[PDB]
């Protein structure tokens, strides 16, 4: 049930792409992203910190969120919906919300490009493989999935950005 | 009983480089405040306040003697004359000895056994070897408290036992108490993460969204990754903990309140009401 939604690759980072060109749009740091859930879409998200003013509302804890809304609303255990959900992110996840899905046992991020700043699949942090026992389970990435549109739109952000 | 011990970078928590000075003894005490005065103008040793220019020393029957910091060794650490350190009429070095190299801590310290090296080499400042004042130990220890009341409260409730307090040091005020309120049905409902959430709730119209703007936060055990990152995010300035926790990122598995690489860097000290706190449960 989790390489079921791999087959739907393309289509699932084309969303992310939008979502995340929409975040730009409103002077948020562009990412956007999608939760697969067994060929649909459990949650999505796109970074909302600045619209909030809450430096905590990544795109990915938003996607979380709504996925844990889903499950209450439908009376499935997160355990057995998130175990078995892929990530979908234009970016490299950061050292927070790495975090955050080794918690949900999330097991597979396909992301976009590297985030130089904070990322937490390799840049900054490998949050993603480090032995943390703890701190949930490792989850295992698929980097690179259009990464030289993904980074063109954190480059328009960031000389925006004052 | 509790001493708050910083967590620094690796790089700041070894011991303190030595740097090579001149000093002199003072054979006539009556004119030591005299010799300070006349030296540390001509010699007033900016990049290294914290060194007290006389050093004292009491001998095996009680007798005060004192040695003056007279300035930084050149490139050449040679032996040098009076004559050739102190110039006249600047300096009347009536009262000093022959000078004697001697190193001397290049920085100052931070951490208490950074304080007692450096003390051994020069007299330092330091912030008593005390870190925080008595009335500062009483604030903190209030603060903890209430941070260790909370981690109960979740205790008898069947919640992880782990509280927190977000304290604006400008007034003490407390701008929120939490403890953990992870369930199966929200699972990331760390104490940090919902004293974060319940500052931003009372954050007005015009904030930014760094919602932790110099404040500090009293947890009482050592934040998890994602807490800890959520605290550089949100820019938090200090944090105080009581024990570590096994995976925790604020000391013991990362430090990522003090890396060059993230916009964002922060005091932490560990070991606050540590024994309480060593009874409550790690994060995560
Ligand atoms: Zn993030
Ligand atoms: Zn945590």
């Amino acid at each position: 049930p989790c390489v079921v939604s791999v087959q739907e690759t393309e289509k699932w980072m084309e969303e992310a792409m939008r979502m995340a060109k929409e975040a730009l749009e409103n002077i948020e740091v562009p990412v956007g992203c999608l939760m697969v859930y067994n060929n649909e879409v459990v949650g999505k998200g796109r970074n909302e910190v600045n619209q909030t003013k809450n430096a905590t509302r990544h795109a990915e804890m938003v996607a979380i969120d709504q996925v844990l809304d889903w499950c209450h609303q439908h009376g499935q255990s997160p355990s057995t919906v998130f175990e078995h959900t892929v990530l979908y992110v234009t970016v490299e996840p950061c050292i927070m919300c790495a975090a955050a899905l080794r918690l949900m046992k999330i097991p597979l991020v396909v992301y976009g490009c590297q985030n130089e700043r904070f990322g937490g699949c390799g840049s900054v942090l490998n949050i993603a493989s480090a032995d943390l026992p703890n701190t949930g389970r490792p989850f295992q990435c698929i980097p690179g999935y259009r990464a030289e549109e993904a980074v063109e739109l954190l480059k328009t952000f960031y000389k925006q950005e004052n | 009983q509790w001493q708050a011990l910083p967590v620094l970078s690796e790089q700041q928590s070894g011991a303190v480089e030595l740097i090579l000075a001149y000093a002199a003894p003072v054979l006539d005490k009556r004119q030591t405040s005299r010799l300070l005065r006349e030296v540390s103008a001509v010699y007033p040793l900016p990049a290294q306040p914290h060194l007290k220019r006389v050093r004292p020393s009491r001998s095996a029957g009680g007798a005060q003697s004192s040695d003056l910091l007279l300035c930084l060794a050149g490139p050449s650490a040679g032996p040098r004359s009076l004559a050739e350190l102190l110039p006249r009429p600047a300096v009347d070095p009536r009262g000093l000895g022959t000078p004697f190299l001697v190193p001397v801590p290049a920085r100052p310290p931070l951490t208490r056994s950074q304080f007692e090296e450096a003390r051994a080499h020069w007299p330092t400042s330091f912030h008593a070897g005390q870190l925080f004042s008595t009335q500062e130990r009483a604030a903190m220890q209030t603060h903890m408290e209430r941070a260790v009341c909370a981690a109960q409260r979740a205790a008898a409730q069947g919640l992880r036992a782990v509280g927190a307090v977000v304290v604006d040091p400008a007034s003490d005020r407390v701008l929120a108490t939490g403890h953990d309120c992870s369930s199966v049905a929200s699972p990331l409902l760390h104490a940090v993460m919902v004293c974060i959430d319940l500052v931003a709730q009372g954050q007005g119209e015009d904030s930014l969204p760094y919602v932790c703007t110099g404040y500090d936060l009293y947890v009482t055990r050592e934040p998890c990754v994602m807490c800890a990152m959520a605290l550089v995010h949100a820019r938090i300035q200090r944090v105080f903990y009581g024990a570590p926790s096994p995976d925790g990122a604020l000391g013991t598995l990362f430090r990522v309140h003090a890396r060059p690489d993230l916009n964002h860097r922060f005091q932490v000290f560990r070991g606050i009401l540590e024994d309480q706190c060593r009874q409550l449960d790690p994060d995560p």
